[PDB]
């Protein structure tokens, strides 16, 4: 028990729920949702479903910026997600609706070296504690990440105490900032 | 870059700790964070430091964190632990931290992660070597 | 300064004009007018004014790259500034005027969390001295001046009030791409 | 062979082909050519020459992403190359010609301090060994065009020994010095 | 990415300072710059050495310093000073620096930057405890 | 970012070098790799270490290295070497290394890399002073 007699071990345990206001916190529920807090009240909803809700291949992102009805911190989190996606080439997959200030993004996940593997890698990095349940990936299989669910819907939401599987943790998101614009393909000559 | 946030005068409380109360560390122990670069405890105390200095002295704007993430933590250690999780090597999800204590005068090592291997916390038998290293490094106080 | 009877204090005030050739230097003559002298060559001149200079919403920037008359250093610094804005989501605020390599940009500023907040937030960091005179809040801040103009001007003694130093510009290099919103589906 | 007392000079040199699997490895071969291998199968063929293999100025880059007939690592390497130019203002200097996975990209290289300066700077940082002292504002190599194309791997290099260090160098600095193009990024 | 630039010669030059003096520092004190990260004087001195080398031997372009800044100065130190600035806690000007000179034997500790608040420096009363700690470290070097 | 990646318990292999027969260093020799921010040798062992784990644990693509660059090796040392390459002084290609093993025991100095000059390896005479300083530090360590 006691090492060298004099020394006795004691342990320290952290409450991450106090980190809500300063920076966002991610936590897991229901095997598909993986909700995230931005602050005290609101947040995003990182759900995986078979059912689509954006049936159109349009985004109107520039118009969404122009209208400015959305909330700024939420779209900051969406951008931190998007630029952190490694090796993003297809565009017709991701379908996003920003009308009325709602934040909705629907990544289409439908040979593993595709958009799906990248977006799910970024997904599990954001929701670090409690995302193995989402992925049928295996151990060390960073090449091929796959999941039975065919879509990834990011949605604005109120909070309502959604953490039911894993505790709050900012570590995935906080570690995910540095990957933004770290692996991105060119799209124009004069970027 | 490298971390540069200084730790304000660093004893914790129940307001920032889940079970224990008034866990207070000696100044000499926390002084190790200035030198060392590859441990998680320093990142957690930097986080809690500007948490206190943000809820106080200022008035949920995330931009303040989007700028100073590297000054205030070391993301590369988080990414290292993520690679450990992919490799299924034992890792640290930044939750439970162990250290050595003795009540004759109350000296304490700078805490290190209690690694998690199977998804449950790793028993002390597996990492007995590292705690032994910390123990026989503690005796070098002369 | 008698400390311990054995030691003394000697201050060390560093001249900073020696760094003129290698990196830009930041000065603040007025409370408002910041200056960024790259060297003896022409350098940037940042102003807060109510008087406009552009009066048109177009910023033919790709055309300016095509003609390639602007000085490279000035375009590097202004690109650093525009990318360093924490949260830019109104394209209408920016308004440029490029002709024969002239550098001329205007940010329109007009309750919180808008483009003016981020633009001015980056503006105070070009120089720490002389900016804050233009603490309780920094994320949500504004100033009565309506327009932020950026011009090129020759180097005169525009460093009377604040000491020259490269600290702000060197600070912003890492933060250049730190915070950008997606504006296109495929970047 | 004792230098100081009872301490002797001994040396070891690292194999670098042993590091083949993970990241790209860069060689030189001749004075002009410089080469990259992504593993033991395929690689990139950074050539400097007078002859222009492709003539048209278009670069259908979004279409190349759309068809997805490319190899991901190869175009990732050229994306790191192109993004890492210091100041790429003359947008028409490039010529891509993506078609059926081909990566036959070209850079035009025609007082000083033009786009060719930045292109040769990024070139010399890419293939560190044998890119060749005071000139930094104006490199101005005599060769008139730079070409990048995919190549089936073979023994393409014996002159300069392989090393990833140039690519790890250029991996950083991906988005510094780049000029703004669109008003609202 | 941590800074790596090992300075070359450190003995200060008259031009570098505002009042022309032959200020000069012992190698033992300046050697701490290679290992310590949070220091301000070391980063400015690295910038000054870089400017000296560039203006001396290399034949203006911003790309050089824009790519090589993080070898010379840890940008996150500038970030930390900005975080101190936005709070009413005193921040570092990078302008005036202080140190304890041992007049008799001539040895000298590594200088630290004099803090500033509300446009004026602190006249040896708000941070005299820091000077006392530095003097204690100097005694520890004995 | 820092060099958060650790070295698995360390010994170089025949396949990993040419004309080398299981040359392997002591634990105290590599102990400074968790502290030194300017060492090329420690970077190279970290590199070959993550590679050994990559084949022998992980299941080609470039995503892994591009993720892991700044936890593994500080990039700015490479920029430093390139910077010294343009300034015409000797720089380092990370190819050939030099070290001093004690005749009577296996305790060995931490290798520092051979310097190259204009595509040709620098002569022993130019950095004999550096070797002398290394030997002085080593006998001081004894
Ligand atoms: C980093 O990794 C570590 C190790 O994986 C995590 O630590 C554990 O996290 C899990 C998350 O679920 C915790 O599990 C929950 O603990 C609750 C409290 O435990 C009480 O009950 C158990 C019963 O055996 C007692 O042994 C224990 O002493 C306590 O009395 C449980 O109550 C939870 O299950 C039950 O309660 C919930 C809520 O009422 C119900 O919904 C369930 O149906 C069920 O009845 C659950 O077991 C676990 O306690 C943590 N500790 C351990 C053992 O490692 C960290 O959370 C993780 N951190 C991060 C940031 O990733
Ligand atoms: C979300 O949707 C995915 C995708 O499913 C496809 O797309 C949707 C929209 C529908 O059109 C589906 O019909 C499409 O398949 C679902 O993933 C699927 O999961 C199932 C299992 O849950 C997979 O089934 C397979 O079984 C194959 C073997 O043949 C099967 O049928 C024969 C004949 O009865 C039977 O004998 C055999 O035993 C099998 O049952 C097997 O070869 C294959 O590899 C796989 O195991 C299916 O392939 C998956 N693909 C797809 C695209 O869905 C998700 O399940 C769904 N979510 C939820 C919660 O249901
Ligand atoms: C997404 O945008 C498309 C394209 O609309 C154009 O861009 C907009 C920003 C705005 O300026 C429009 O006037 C432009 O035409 C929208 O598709 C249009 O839908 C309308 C209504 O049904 C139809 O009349 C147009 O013909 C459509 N144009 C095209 C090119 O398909 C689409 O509705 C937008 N989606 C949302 C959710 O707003
Ligand atoms: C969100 O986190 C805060 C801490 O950041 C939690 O604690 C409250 O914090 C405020 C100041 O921000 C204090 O005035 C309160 O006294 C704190 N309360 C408690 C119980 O500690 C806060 O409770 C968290 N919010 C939610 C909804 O859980
Ligand atoms: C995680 O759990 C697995 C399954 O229980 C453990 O695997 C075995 O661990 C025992 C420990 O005595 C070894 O003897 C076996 O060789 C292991 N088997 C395999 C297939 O690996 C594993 O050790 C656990 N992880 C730990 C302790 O870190
Ligand atoms: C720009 O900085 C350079 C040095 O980097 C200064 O040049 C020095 O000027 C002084 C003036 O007394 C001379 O004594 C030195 O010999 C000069 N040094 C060199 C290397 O030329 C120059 O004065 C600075 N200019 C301004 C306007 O601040
Ligand atoms: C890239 O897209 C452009 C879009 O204009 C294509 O240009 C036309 O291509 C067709 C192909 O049949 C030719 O018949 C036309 O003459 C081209 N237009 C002009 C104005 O010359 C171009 O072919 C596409 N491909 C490439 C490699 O650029
Ligand atoms: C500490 O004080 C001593 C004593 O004044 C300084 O020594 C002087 O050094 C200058 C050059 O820097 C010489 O010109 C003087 O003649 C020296 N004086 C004496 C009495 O020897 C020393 O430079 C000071 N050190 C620092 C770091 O400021
Ligand atoms: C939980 O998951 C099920 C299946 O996806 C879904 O029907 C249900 O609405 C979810 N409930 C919540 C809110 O977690
Ligand atoms: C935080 O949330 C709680 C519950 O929504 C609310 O009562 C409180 O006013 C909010 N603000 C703070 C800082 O507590
Ligand atoms: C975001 O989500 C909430 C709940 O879905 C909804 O009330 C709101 O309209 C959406 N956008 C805004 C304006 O908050
Ligand atoms: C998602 O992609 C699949 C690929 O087969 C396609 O069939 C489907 O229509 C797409 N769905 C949406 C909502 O874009
Ligand atoms: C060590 O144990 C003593 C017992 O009184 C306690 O006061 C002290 O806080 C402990 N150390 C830490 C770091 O909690
Ligand atoms: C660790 O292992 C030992 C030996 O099997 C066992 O007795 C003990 O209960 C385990 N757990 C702890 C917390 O020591
Ligand atoms: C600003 O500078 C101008 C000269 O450029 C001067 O006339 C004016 O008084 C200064 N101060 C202001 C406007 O506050
Ligand atoms: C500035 O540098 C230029 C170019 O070398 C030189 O002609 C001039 O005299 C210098 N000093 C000035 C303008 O004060
Ligand atoms: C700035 O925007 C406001 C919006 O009302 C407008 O009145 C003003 O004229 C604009 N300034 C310019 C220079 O366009
Ligand atoms: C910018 O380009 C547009 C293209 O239509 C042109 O009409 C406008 O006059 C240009 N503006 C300036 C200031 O040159
Ligand atoms: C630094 O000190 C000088 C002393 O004159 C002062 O002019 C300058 O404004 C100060 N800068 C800051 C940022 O405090
Ligand atoms: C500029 O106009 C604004 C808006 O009316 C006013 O508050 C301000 O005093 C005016 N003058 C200056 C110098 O900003
Ligand atoms: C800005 O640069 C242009 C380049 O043609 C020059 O003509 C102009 O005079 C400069 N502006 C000032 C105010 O000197
Ligand atoms: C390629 O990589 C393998 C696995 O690491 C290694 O054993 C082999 O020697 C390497 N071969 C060459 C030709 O580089
Ligand atoms: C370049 O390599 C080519 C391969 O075809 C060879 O013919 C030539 O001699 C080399 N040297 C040059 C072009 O200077
Ligand atoms: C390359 O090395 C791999 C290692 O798995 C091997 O399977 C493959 O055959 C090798 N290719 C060549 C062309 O030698
Ligand atoms: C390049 O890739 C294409 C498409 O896979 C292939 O046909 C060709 O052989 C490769 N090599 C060259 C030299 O084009
Ligand atoms: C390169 O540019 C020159 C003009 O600078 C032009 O004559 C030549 O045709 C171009 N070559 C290409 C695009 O291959
Ligand atoms: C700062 O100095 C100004 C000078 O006008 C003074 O009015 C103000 O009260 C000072 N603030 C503090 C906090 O001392
Ligand atoms: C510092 O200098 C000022 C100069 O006015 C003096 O009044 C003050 O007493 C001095 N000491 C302090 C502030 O401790
Ligand atoms: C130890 O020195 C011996 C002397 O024969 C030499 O063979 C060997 O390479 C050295 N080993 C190390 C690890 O330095
Ligand atoms: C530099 O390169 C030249 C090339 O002729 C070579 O002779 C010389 O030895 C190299 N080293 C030095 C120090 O000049
Ligand atoms: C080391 O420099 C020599 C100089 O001859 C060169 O052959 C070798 O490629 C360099 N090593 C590298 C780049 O790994
Ligand atoms: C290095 O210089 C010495 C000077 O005596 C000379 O003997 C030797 O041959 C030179 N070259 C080497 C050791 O490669």
């Amino acid at each position: 028990s006691l090492y060298k007699g004099v020394y006795e071990l004691q342990t320290l345990e952290l409450n991450m729920e106090t980190l809500n206001m300063t920076m966002p916190l991610s936590c897991t529920k229901n095997n598909s949702h993986h909700y995230i807090m931005v602050g005290n009240e609101t947040g995003l909803e990182l759900t995986l479903t078979n059912t689509s809700i954006i049936n159109h291949k349009f985004c109107n992102l520039s118009d969404a910026h122009k209208k400015n009805l959305y909330d700024h911190a939420l779209m900051s989190i969406i951008s931190t997600f998007h630029l952190s996606i490694p090796n993003f080439n297809q565009y017709e997959a991701m379908s996003c609706d920003f009308n009325g200030g709602k934040i909705s993004v629907q990544y289409n996940l439908s040979h593993c070296g595709t958009v799906a593997n990248g977006v799910l890698q970024t997904f599990m990095r954001m929701a670090w504690g409690g995302s193995y349940i989402a992925l049928d990936s295996g151990c060390g299989n960073w090449d091929c990440i796959m999941t039975s669910y065919q879509y990834l819907i990011i949605q604005n939401t109120t909070w309502e105490d959604h953490c039911q599987f894993s505790r709050p943790s900012p570590i995935g998101y906080l570690g995910l900032l540095s990957q933004r614009t770290r692996d991105i393909y060119i799209s124009r000559r004069l970027l | 870059g490298t971390f540069t946030w200084t730790l304000s005068d660093y004893c914790l409380t129940r307001w920032m700790l889940i079970e224990a109360e008034l866990k207070c560390f000696g100044n000499t122990a926390v002084a190790k964070c200035n030198e060392k670069h590859d441990e998680e405890f320093c990142d957690m105390l930097r986080l809690f430091d500007f948490n206190k200095q943000a809820i106080q002295r200022l008035k949920m704007s995330i931009q303040l964190i989007n700028k100073a993430v590297n000054a205030l933590i070391n993301d590369q250690l988080i990414m290292k632990n993520h690679l450990r999780d992919i490799m299924c090597i034992p890792y640290c999800n930044y939750s439970k931290y162990w250290y050595l204590n003795h009540t004759t005068t109350g000296r304490t090592s700078l805490p290190k992660c209690w690694l998690v291997s199977n998804g449950s916390y790793l028993n002390e038998t597996h990492f007995s070597d590292d705690i032994e290293q910390q123990a026989d490094n503690m005796i070098t106080e002369m």
